[PDB]
DNA sequence: TGCGAAATTCCATGACA
DNA sequence: ATTGTCATGGAATTTCGCA
DNA sequence: TGCGAAATTCCATGACA
DNA sequence: ATTGTCATGGAATTTCGCA
C-alpha cells in the first residue's frame, strides 16, 4: 500500500453556533490527514453556500483527493455533491452517529475546540480576529507521535513563529468562574 | 596685455607654438593659422567668450568650441570650454548621461519558503464587483502566489489580506515598493507586531520588486486570454488564475511553485506521481535538495561604456516626476556609501540621506 | 484500439520503440519508460488531452508537455503540443513576441532644400499667452527648423503657419505622422493646390518621423535650460530658439543647419569668416560640394534573432491602443507587399491593405 | 574690397496705406540688396511696433549686417535705435527727398508696387491672402543682369515654384476702367 | 562508434504602469 | 538603509533508438 | 622618424508622448 | 501606399610641435 501524503484526505466539520463575532457564528475547521494542518474559516451559518464559499478558497490553494465528513446536511446536500464532482473531489461520510476519523485527527479537533474556549472566555465576541494565531498556534504545535509539527510536515522546514511555550489549554478558577456566569 | 605683449615683438610664451607669426591688427593680437586668420583674446576675455559661445544654445564641448573657432583661437581652448560646462547649472540638470548604468545583479534566491514575501498592487482594472485592484503576493523562494482582490491600495486592505494569508504561516521579510499602503505608520506597526522585517525598494524602481512584477505580468496575460470574447469580469477568475499558476512548471526549474512549496502535487489536473512509493520524511528530504540546487541566473556582461559608483563622487538623482519643460535631474550630491555596486546612498538636494538606484543617478559630467 | 492492440501483444509499430515492454493495467496501455510508468492514451484522445494541459494556464510548448509527461506518453508529443499551440487564438493574440524587429534602415538624405519637409507637434504645453501647440517643420536636406506656436494641434493653424512658411519656398514632398490636423481632407485640399505630395509615416511608429521628432527633443531641452528658475513662459523664447538651433553646429557634419541652407552665415554671434574673400557663385559652388559629401550612416547590425517579412507570411499587427486586460495583437493577417526590408503591406483584420512597420508586427508562431 | 554677400544690407520700407484686408493697411518691404529676396509682411500702421514686430520674425531667421531705410519716423525712431543696437545692426539712412538704393533694389521695389496693383484692382481687400505667391513670383523672377533668380542666389539650388510665364505687369484696358472707376 | 531524428537545453526577447 | 525576473519558441546541443 | 600632448574623430547612450 | 535621428562627453585615434 502507498504512504500516507498531505492532500489525500482533508477531515471537514462544523464549530457552533458560537457567539457573533463581526456577524459570524459558525467556523467550518479543516484538518489535513497526514499532517495534521488545520485551516479555519468563519461562516454565518452551517449551509452548503457558506461550505462552498469557503471551501473555494482552500481550493485555490490545494485540493485534496478526498473529504471526509460527519452527516451533516451541507456535507449531504446534491449542491455539495456536484461542487466535489467538479474539482474531482471523492466525498466520505462516517456512518450516522458514529463520527470516526482517525486518532490524530481526533486529537487535532479536541484541541481545536479547547484552544477556542479558553480564549472564548473573557472575550466572547473577538473570536474573529483570533484566528488566525490559533491557527499557527494549531500548526506549529508539537506532535507526539511523528515527531514534527503540521507545519514541518507540509512545508518541510522550521517555522518563523516556532510556540514554544506549551499553553496549558485547560481553565484557570477565574476563568470558571466567568464561564459559569454566562 | 602683458602675456601678448611679449608675443608681439617675438620672445617664446608655452602653450603658443613658434612657428606662427603673432601680429597686431585693429588694435587686436592675430595669428595666421592654417585654418585662417584669428584673433587672441588676453587672458581675462576668454572666460566671458565661452560663457557667451555656450550660451547661444547650451551646447556641449564640440558644438561650442565651433562656435569660438570661427573667430578665435589660443592654447587649450577645449579646457576652458569644459571648465564652463561644469559650471553651467542649467545644462548639469537637464542634458541626458550617455553612461549606462552597470550590470544589474541577481540577489540569491531566498533559501526558505517564507523567508521573504514580495507584495505589489495590480491596478486600477475595469470594476468587477466594485473591486478595482489586487494584491499579489509572492513567496521569494517558491515563486508561490496569492492573489486578493481589493477596491483601493490602502494600508487597511493589504492588512486585511495579510492576516488572511498569514494564518497559514508567517514570514521573516516582507519586501515591497514605497507605494501609500506600505509606508505607512500603520502598515510598519502591523509587521512589528508580528515579527516582520519591512524591507523597501530604492524609490522609483520597480525592478527591484521585479519578483512581484514579473508574476503581475503572468497574472494580467492569463486573465485577458481568460476574458477574450468576455465582459472583464476578472473577479471570479482571481481563484483559478491563482490556482493555475501556482501549478505551472517554470521550464527552467522543472518544478512548479506548488511542488517547491509542499513537495507534492495535490489533486489538479495532471498531477505528479514520481513520489508515490516515498515517505513523506523521504519525500521532504528530495524536497530539500532540489530547493538548494534550483538555477540561478548570474550578473550580465557590463555594456561597453557603463560606470560604476565611487564613494565621493559627484552624482545627480533623476527627477521623479518632472514638470512640462523642466529638467530631468536634481542639482549634483555625493555619494556617501556604496551598498552594492547598483545601490548607493547620497547627500540628497534637501540635505537628507538618500538610498537610491543608480539607474535614477547620472555621473556629473565634467568633474 | 486497432494500434495500441498490435502494440500490447508485441509487434511493431514506427514511432514506439521496440526495447519497452508495453502492457495492459486497468482498462489501459501503459510502459515503463525510465521516468516512470506511462499510459499510452489512443490516438483519437491525444488532441484532448493537450488540450486540457494547456487550457490549465494556456501555457507554451516546454510548459505544457511537462503536464502531459507526468502522467501519459506517446510518439512525438511536442509535436502534438505545438499544434495546438497554434490553433489557440487566445494564446496567438495575447502572448508576446520573442523575435526582434530587423535593423532600421537610415535613408538617404534628401539631396536639395526644400525637397522633403518634416512636420509634426509638440504638446500640450504650460498654457504661454493661451498657446499650447508647437508646430515644428523640419527641413530634411539642411535641418533647417521653422517654429509656430498654435491653440491646438488643428488643420487650420497647421495652413495659416505653413502659409507663411511657404511664402519664402515651397517644397515638393511633406512628410508627417498620420494625425488628425495632417490626415484631413482639407490639409490634402491644400497641398494638392501648390503641387506639394503629402507622405505619411506608418501608423503608430514615431521613427519614421526621426527627423523632426529628434529636432523637438532639441527644442524642449533648450526651452528647459532657458526656463530654469522662470515661470514657463515660452512663448516669446520660440523666435530664440528657432534662431538659436539653426545656427548650432552639428559635431558630425561641421556645419550648421543655417550654413547648409544659405552657405554664408548672417549676422549672428560668432559667425564664420571663411569664405569672405569668395564671390557669392563661388560660395555657392563650394556650398554644392559640401551639401553632397556629407556624413551618412549605414544600417546596424541586426540583432542575433531577428525576423525579416516574407511575402505570404502569417503575421499579426499590434493593437493600437489596448483596453485593460485585452489582448496586445490583432488576429493573423498575410504579408501582401515586402515595401522595403522594415515595410510591409498586409491583409487587415478587417479586410482592407494596410501599410505598417515591422515594428508594430510579429510573426505567428508555430506557423 | 570683399564681395557682396547675402544678409549684408537689407532694404526696407513701407508701402501704404492700402485698402483694408484682414484689418492689416500697410506692406513693410524687405529685400535683400544682393541677391534681390524679397520679404512682405503687413502691418496695421507705418510705425515703429509694427516694423519691431515684422523684422522679429525675419530675425529669427536671418540677422543683417546692415539696414538701409529713408528717413521715416519708424526708423529714425530711438526705440528701433535701441533694437538694432541689440541685435548687432548697422542702421543706414539716404538723406531726405533723396532716396537712393541700387538699382537692382530700385527696380525690385518697381516690382512689387506694379505687381500689387496689377492683383489689387478686382479684388482690393484681399491681398493679405496673396502676400505668399506675391513673393514666390517676385523671388523666382529672372534677373537680366546677375543671370539667377533671387531664390537661387540665396539657396544655391533650383526652385520648385519656376514662374517661366512671365506676367506682362502692365494693365489691361478693361483693368484701367475698375481702376479709374475707384 | 556512428547515423538520423527526437528530446532536451539554450537564450534573446519583451513586459510587469 | 539595498539588489530584476522569467515565460516564450526557434536554434543549438545532447540524447535516444538502432545497428 | 620618434616622442608627449593637443586636437580630432569615434560612438555608445538616451529621448524625441 | 514606405524608411529613425543626432547631441553628448569620455575613450580611441590622429595630428601637431619640436627635435
Ligand atoms: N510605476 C509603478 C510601477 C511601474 O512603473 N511598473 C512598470 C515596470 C517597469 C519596469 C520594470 F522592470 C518592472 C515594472 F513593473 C509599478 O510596477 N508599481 O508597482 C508601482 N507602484 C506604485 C506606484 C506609485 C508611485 S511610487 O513612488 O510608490 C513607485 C514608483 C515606481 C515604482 C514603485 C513605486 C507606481 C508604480
Ligand atoms: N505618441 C505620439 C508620439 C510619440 O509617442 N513620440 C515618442 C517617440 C517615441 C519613440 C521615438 F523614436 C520617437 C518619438 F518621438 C509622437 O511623437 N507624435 O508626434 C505623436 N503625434 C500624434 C499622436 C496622436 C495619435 S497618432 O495615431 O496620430 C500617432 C501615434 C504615434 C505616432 C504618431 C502619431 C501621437 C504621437
Ligand atoms: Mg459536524
Ligand atoms: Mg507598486
Ligand atoms: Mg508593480
Ligand atoms: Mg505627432
Ligand atoms: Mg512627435
Ligand atoms: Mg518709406
Ligand atoms: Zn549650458
Ligand atoms: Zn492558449
Amino acid at each position: 500500500d502507498r504512504p500516507q501524503k498531505p492532500f489525500d484526505k482533508f477531515f471537514i466539520d462544523y464549530i457552533g453556533p458560537l457567539p457573533p463575532s463581526q456577524g459570524y457564528l459558525y467556523v467550518l475547521v479543516v484538518v489535513d490527514g497526514m499532517t495534521g494542518f488545520t485551516w479555519l474559516y468563519p461562516t454565518k451559518a452551517p449551509s452548503t453556500s457558506a461550505t462552498v464559499k469557503s471551501l473555494n478558497v482552500l481550493t485555490s490553494i490545494a485540493i485534496p483527493k478526498v473529504i471526509h465528513s460527519d452527516q451533516g446536511a451541507a456535507f449531504t446536500s446534491s449542491t455539495f455533491a456536484e461542487w466535489a464532482k467538479e474539482r474531482g473531489i471523492h466525498l466520505e461520510f462516517s456512518t450516522p452517529y458514529h463520527p470516526q476519523s482517525s486518532g490524530k485527527v481526533e486529537r487535532k479537533n479536541s484541541d481545536i475546540k479547547r484552544l477556542l474556549t479558553k480564549l472564548l472566555v473573557g472575550r466572547p465576541t473577538k473570536w474573529y480576529d483570533l484566528l488566525p494565531v490559533v491557527q499557527l498556534a494549531l500548526n506549529n504545535t508539537y506532535s507526539p507521535v511523528l515527531k514534527y509539527t503540521p507545519h514541518q510536515l507540509l512545508f518541510g522546514i522550521d517555522s518563523n513563529t516556532p510556540f514554544a511555550n506549551q499553553d496549558t489549554l485547560d481553565l484557570t478558577r477565574e476563568e470558571e468562574l466567568s464561564l459559569l456566569q454566562e | 596685455d602683458a602675456e601678448l605683449d611679449q608675443l608681439l615683438q617675438g620672445h617664446y610664451i608655452k602653450g603658443y607654438p613658434k612657428q606662427y607669426t603673432y601680429f597686431l591688427e585693429d588694435g587686436k593680437v592675430k595669428v595666421s593659422r592654417p585654418e585662417g586668420v584669428k584673433i587672441i583674446p588676453p587672458q581675462s576675455d576668454r572666460q566671458k567668450i565661452v560663457l557667451q559661445a555656450h550660451n547661444l544654445a547650451h551646447t556641449g564641448r564640440e558644438a561650442t568650441l565651433l562656435k569660438i573657432a570661427n573667430l578665435y583661437w589660443w592654447p587649450n581652448m577645449r579646457k576652458d570650454v569644459v571648465k564652463q560646462l561644469g559650471r553651467c547649472q542649467q545644462c548639469l540638470i537637464t542634458n541626458a548621461s550617455n553612461k549606462a548604468s552597470g550590470p544589474i545583479l541577481r540577489p540569491d534566491r531566498p533559501q526558505k519558503p517564507f523567508d521573504k514575501f514580495f507584495i505589489d498592487y495590480i491596478g486600477p482594472l475595469p470594476p468587477s464587483q466594485g473591486y478595482l485592484y489586487v494584491l499579489v503576493v509572492v513567496d521569494g523562494m517558491t515563486g508561490f502566489t496569492w492573489l486578493y482582490p481589493t477596491k483601493a491600495p490602502s494600508t487597511s486592505a493589504t492588512v486585511k489580506s495579510l492576516n488572511v494569508l498569514t494564518s497559514i504561516a508567517i514570514p521573516k521579510v516582507i519586501h515591497s515598493d514605497q507605494g501609500a499602503a506600505f509606508t505607512s505608520s500603520t502598515f510598519a506597526e502591523w509587521a512589528k507586531e508580528r515579527g516582520i522585517h519591512l524591507e523597501f525598494s530604492t524609490p522609483y524602481h520597480p525592478q527591484s520588486s521585479g519578483k512581484v512584477e514579473r508574476k503581475n505580468s503572468d497574472i494580467k496575460r492569463l486573465l485577458t486570454k481568460l476574458l477574450v470574447g468576455r465582459p472583464t469580469k476578472w473577479y471570479d477568475l482571481l481563484p483559478v488564475v491563482q490556482l493555475a499558476l501556482n501549478n505551472t512548471y517554470s521550464p527552467v526549474l522543472k518544478y512548479t511553485p506548488h511542488q517547491l512549496l509542499f513537495g507534492i502535487d495535490s489533486n489538479t489536473p495532471f498531477a505528479n506521481q514520481d513520489t508515490l512509493d516515498l515517505t513523506r520524511e523521504e519525500e521532504l528530504s528530495l524536497l530539500q535538495e532540489i530547493r538548494t540546487s534550483l538555477y540561478h541566473p548570474s550578473t550580465p556582461p557590463a555594456s561597453s561604456r557603463s560606470w560604476s559608483p565611487v564613494v565621493g563622487q559627484l552624482v545627480q538623482e533623476r527627477v521623479a516626476r518632472p514638470a512640462s519643460l523642466r529638467p530631468r535631474w536634481h542639482k549634483p550630491s555625493t555619494v556617501l556609501k556604496v551598498l552594492n555596486p547598483r545601490t548607493v546612498v547620497i547627500l540628497d538636494h534637501l540635505g537628507n540621506n538618500r538610498t537610491v538606484s543608480i539607474d535614477n543617478l547620472k555621473p556629473t559630467s565634467h568633474q
